[PDB]
Formats: structure tokens, C-alpha cells, sequence
């Protein structure tokens, strides 16, 4: 079976500029597991970038977080990008700030 | 309120060279407390809550020995269910298992979980009684032939009702200063204008524990779902958890919005207006 | 803690 990976990019905390914080791409509903997921910076991956360790919901479907400390400020742009069998094209999710 | 144990084992394929990927994982409740990668350097059952690290170096031998077993067992099972379902040795598979227990609010046994997965399909899973399999298919069947033959319903049952609530009990005793404390949801609520006749009220959950939450709207103190937006429930990263609520509303419209929070951690349901 | 043994399909 293939399913198609759900994606949240949010922040630890309310983000204020000049606070540093914890960028979060979270990746749930997929299936099969590999799963390329870069977290970019003005559209420049980040590099260090951790993740957890793969674990599965009811539905069998895989999840994992992926996460970095940044420090947001008023011009950066924040996004998850996010590859798997089940997409055509590598999928960016723009960081909202009020996701 | 009541509390569970559960390992989850994943076991891919990887058609090539070499031996599966096998990721084991371990939580009480929304805590993961332990670990192992068959890709991770230490090839040792890890710690991942500073509770757990109070058990000895025999526990983390068992540990380590206990999961490297599990693991031999998911890389025959890759070969067995390649041929169960004729399939060739090129393609890439997926084996899961999931397994543990849960206690009421008295920490006494409620039920006992076996479940296993092939290519993210059931496959065969212990009933509620722990006495009896349900088998998706033929493959399956010929394995619950092979386990009832071995008695492993047996084997699992003494495991879920006995080891299983016994260390979960420790465990909960052990990592009470955090397994035993909820964290109340820190709730707020922000407003968003499209247009000058639309607006979306967002009622926002966060820094909670454990994941379990209910967020609904009520219009003028009833329920609404229509225009409203729930996103899944979200790891903060820190081991609380986040979650938000959306009503679409008419501009000049929002106190008539309600948002409601219940969790474990609130004496009472919570409610939020614009 | 784990189960002592995994007996394969
Ligand atoms: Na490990
Ligand atoms: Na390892
Ligand atoms: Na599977
Ligand atoms: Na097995």
C-alpha cells in the first residue's frame, strides 16, 4: 500500500523575533517509511537537522518529527520539504508563524 | 486516569546487500522511554527518559539481548512472508509489530495488544481474549496454524496480564515526577480576516500532557462542525504536545463563538471567546 | 520491558 505523508511546520513556542526557538516539520499518515524531509532556511536546506525515532499510528501509517533550533526574525523565510514515492515532486510547506 | 505500555517494531527490507533496517521503540503512555537501531552505532538498547536510566546494567543486557532476538525473528519473517505471498527478492518490504498493555486508574490490567502488519495491512493480531488470532489472509492463517501449534497466545497473555503491568507499574513509580503529572493545555485564541465579510477564529491548545484532547466550537452554545478545521495533535518537541481549532465566522460576528478544551489535566472543561 | 521471545510467522 502507498499513502501520502501529512506535513505541519510550526514552532515550538510563539515565535518572537530575536528569541530563539525550535523549528518542527511534522510527518504523519505515510507509508512506506523512507522519506527524504529537509527543513530549509530562504530556500537553503539546514543542515544538523534531527529526527525521532520512526514509529506507527493505529492505521500502520508511519509519523516522525524533525526539528532544529533557529531564531526567527521579521525578513528569514522558514519551510519543510518533503519527498516520498507517493509525490510526483519533492512538496515545500511554508512555515506560517500562526500555522 | 489509565496508563499503557507499548514496544513498536519496524523491520524493512533492503533488496542489495546486507540485513533489514529494524527500529524498536518504547513508551509509556505519550513518553518514549527507549530505543534501538539496527543503524545506530552502540547496537544497545538506549535510554530515552531520564527514569529509565535508574535501571542497572542487567537490565540494559536483557534489554539489548530481548530486542536483538525480536530482531533475528523480523529479518526470517522478511523471507517467510516474501514467500508466503511469492514475491521476488528485488522489491522492499515492511514488517511491524505492535505489543503492550493498559491499566486503569487503579493500575490493574484492562487489556493486552499483539498486533502485526505486512506491507501496512493487517496481518495477524491476538484477540481481546488473548486466547485466539484473527488472521487477514490465507498467509496469516498459516501462521496462526504455526502459533497455535506453539502455544504463543499463551506465551503473550502470561507476558501482557504479568511482565507487561508489573513494569509499567514500576516504571509509572519510578518516572512519577513527570509519568504522573498532567500538564494543563495553555489555551488562547487569534483571529484572521480574508475578506471584510469572512473571518477564521483559531482556538490554540498547547504545552499539554498526555496527546488525548477534545477542542469543538459552539454557535450561540451549540455544537458546530460546519467551517470548522481540526489539525492532527502535534509533538511540541519538548514531550508536551499542540493542537488547534478553526471556525470560519461572519466579520462582526465573534462573540457569538465558543471554543471548549477538555483534557485529564483540567478539573473542568475550559471556554475560550473572541 | 520486552517480551523474552519473538517466534517467527
Ligand atoms: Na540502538
Ligand atoms: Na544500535
Ligand atoms: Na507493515
Ligand atoms: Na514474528
Amino acid at each position: 500500500i502507498q499513502r501520502t505523508p501529512k506535513i505541519q511546520v510550526y514552532s515550538r513556542h510563539p515565535a518572537e523575533n530575536g528569541k530563539s526557538n525550535f523549528l518542527n516539520c511534522y510527518v504523519s499518515g505515510f507509508h512506506p517509511s523512507d522519506i527524504e524531509v529537509d527543513l530549509l532556511k530562504n530556500g537553503e536546506r539546514i543542515e544538523k537537522v534531527e529526527h525521532s525515532d520512526l514509529s506507527f499510528s493505529k492505521d500502520w501509517s508511519f509519523y516522525l518529527l524533525y526539528y532544529t533550533e533557529f531564531t526567527p526574525t521579521e525578513k528569514d523565510e522558514y519551510a519543510c520539504r518533503v519527498n516520498h514515492v507517493t509525490l510526483s515532486q519533492p512538496k515545500i510547506v511554508k512555515w506560517d508563524r500562526d500555522m | 486516569g489509565s496508563h499503557s505500555m507499548r514496544y513498536f517494531f519496524t523491520s524493512v527490507s533492503r533488496p542489495g546487500r546486507g540485513e533489514p533496517r529494524f527500529i524498536a521503540v518504547g513508551y509509556v503512555d505519550d513518553t518514549q522511554f527507549v530505543r534501538f537501531d539496527s543503524d545506530a552505532a552502540s547496537q544497545r538498547m538506549e535510554p530515552r527518559a531520564p527514569w529509565i536510566e535508574q535501571e542497572g546494567p542487567e537490565y540494559w543486557d536483557g534489554e539489548t539481548r530481548k530486542v536483538k532476538a525480536h530482531s533475528q525473528t523480523h529479518r526470517v519473517d522478511l523471507g517467510t512472508l516474501r514467500g508466503y505471498y511469492n514475491q521476488s527478492e528485488a522489491g522492499s518490504h515492511t514488517v511491524q509489530r505492535m505489543y503492550g498493555c493498559d491499566v486503569g486508574s487503579d493500575w490493574r490490567f484492562l487489556r493486552g495488544y499483539h498486533q502485526y502488519a505486512y506491507d501496512g495491512k493487517d496481518y495477524i493480531a491476538l484477540k481481546e481474549d488473548l486466547r485466539s488470532w484473527t488472521a487477514a489472509d490465507m498467509a496469516a492463517q498459516t501462521t496462526k496454524h504455526k502459533w497455535e501449534a506453539a502455544h504463543v497466545a499463551e506465551q503473550l497473555r502470561a507476558y501482557l496480564e504479568g511482565t507487561c503491568v508489573e513494569w509499567l507499574r514500576r516504571y509509572l513509580e519510578n518516572g512519577k515526577e513527570t509519568l504522573q503529572r498532567t500538564d494543563a493545555p495553555k489555551t488562547h485564541m487569534t483571529h484572521h480576516a480574508v475578506s471584510d465579510h469572512e473571518a477564521t477564529l483559531r482556538c490554540w491548545a498547547l504545552s499539554f500532557y498526555p496527546a488525548e484532547i477534545t477542542l469543538t466550537w459552539q454557535r450561540d452554545g451549540e455544537d458546530q462542525t460546519q467551517d470548522t478545521e481540526l489539525v492532527e495533535t502535534r509533538p511540541a518537541g519538548d514531550g508536551t504536545f499542540q493542537k488547534w481549532a478553526a471556525v470560519v465566522v461572519p466579520s462582526g460576528q465573534e462573540q457569538r463563538y465558543t471554543c471548549h478544551v477538555q483534557h485529564e489535566g483540567l478539573p473542568k472543561p475550559l471556554t475560550l471567546r473572541w | 520491558k520486552l517480551v523474552v521471545g519473538a517466534v517467527g510467522v
